[PDB]
């Protein structure tokens, strides 16, 4: 079987039964305990799925409790607040710990090991993303430094992707479309956002004769998303 | 609220 | 200012809304096991048994993807991936036999001795019934004849004071119905019963503003089984 | 499985 191949196994049954902390387990036992080789297509994809799950069902909790805090702020019920607040700590100690996970295993080892641009793209996207959830939340300064370490990721990822993957590459797409909520999202920037989406859907649409059926489900995907975007921005 | 991926 | 039954009681709101079930069943906890001889007010009992339905569901949908991969691996002749598989499935029993247990005690030590009204003994029976059932469905050996058992003493008990203390509109009868047909069903394995409950129970409320939507809601569910039932 | 509620 393998000790690297059966933790694989095990992070696809976590997948199916819906328990994520378990699957981010596995993968990181896969990870870090390999040594110096890449981790394969699908382990990247296996490891970007387990922590964007565990992540967001906090994203979602944080939002509705960040929401109700704001709604009870307004009624003058001041210990409502209190206690919400208090709770809303609680979920921000959480989004704090996992993007921390993430984000020590990419400077570690993932960024520093990848040879393909493929995957130098790849890991500096997830970068991009794990610091953009921290500016979700924090506040003041701990908000400036990761809305800054954010633009950075997103634009050394960019420099690599536009001059060396194909414009329909699904990785490149997907790199365009966060980076574009970045700006409308982070820094309140529709205009931007809308011209740096509009560039990367059009440079994908005057290619496309020539994209290949192997990336063609995720391409056509990102770009309806990218289309989705536009139409409520716009 | 946006969508990404 | 709040007292801490009020706080416990809005923290648990707070949690389902941000869906993180287990802070909900430990509030929920906290509001009963602080109590002595109160019986929880109607809200509160509805709250404690969200809290505890979708802690559970969450594991009893997990243990049934699991079972359906070992079974499609037990056929593929695949012998190292049943055994991980098999052991996965296990981790997953330990979760479920502890949240039944955390429940059951509390319906045993508390909850069932003080219900005074037909209303409240009705409930945590149905509850107690519900707990057994989710064992049933997973315990083999002695351990499965023991349950199912439990699940049929507490659901006939409940079914007595139903059918003689409450209207056959009421949602409290109508889910009992419903759940009881279901046992009958899954686990009794007789069609023909499941069928005969839940035929009955629909047809006596068909004869009967507060309670509108919750009973036409079971209303329907139990019209929605009788027809797959009938039809499969 | 069938509906319970
Ligand atoms: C989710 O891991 C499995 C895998 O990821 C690959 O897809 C990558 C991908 C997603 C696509 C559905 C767009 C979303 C998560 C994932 C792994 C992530 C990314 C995309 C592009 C941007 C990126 O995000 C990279 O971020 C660092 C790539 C790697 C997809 O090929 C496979 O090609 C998909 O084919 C099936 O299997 C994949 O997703 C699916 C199960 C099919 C989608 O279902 C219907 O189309
Ligand atoms: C807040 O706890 C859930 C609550 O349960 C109460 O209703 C009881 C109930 C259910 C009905 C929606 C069918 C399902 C969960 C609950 C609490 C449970 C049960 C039902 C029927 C039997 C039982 O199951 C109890 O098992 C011991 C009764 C107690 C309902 O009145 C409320 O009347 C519902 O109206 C709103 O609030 C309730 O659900 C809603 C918010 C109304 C909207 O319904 C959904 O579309
Ligand atoms: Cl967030």
């Amino acid at each position: 079987p393998t000790a690297r191949e059966e933790n694989v196994y095990m992070a696809k049954l976590a997948e199916q039964a819906e328990r994520y902390e378990e699957m981010v387990e596995f993968m990181e036992k896969v990870s870090n305990s390999l040594g110096s080789e890449e981790l394969t297509v699908e382990e990247r994809n296996l490891l970007s799925v387990a922590y964007k799950n565990v992540i967001g069902a906090r994203r979602a909790s944080w939002r509705i409790i960040s929401s109700i805090e704001q709604k009870e702020e307004s009624r003058g019920n001041e210990e409502h607040v209190n206690s919400i607040r208090e709770y809303r700590s609680k979920i921000e100690n959480e989004l704090s710990k996992i993007c921390d996970g993430i984000l020590k295993l990419l400077d570690a080892k993932l960024i520093p090991s990848a040879a393909s641009g493929d995957s130098k793209v790849f890991y500096l996207k997830m970068k991009g993303d794990y610091h953009r959830y921290l500016a979700e939340f924090k506040t003041g300064a701990e908000r400036k430094e990761a809305a800054e370490s954010t633009l950075t990721a997103y634009k050394a990822a960019q420099d690599i992707a536009t001059t060396e993957l194909a414009p329909t590459h699904p990785i490149r797409l997907g790199l365009a479309l966060n980076f574009s909520v970045f700006y409308y999202e982070i820094l309140n920037s529709p205009d931007r956002a809308c011209n740096l989406a509009k560039q990367a859907f059009d440079e994908a649409i005057a290619e496309l004769d020539t994209l290949g059926e192997e990336s063609y489900k995720d391409s056509t995907l990102i770009m309806q998303l990218l289309r989705d975007n536009l139409t409520l921005w716009t | 609220q946006s969508y990404t991926v």
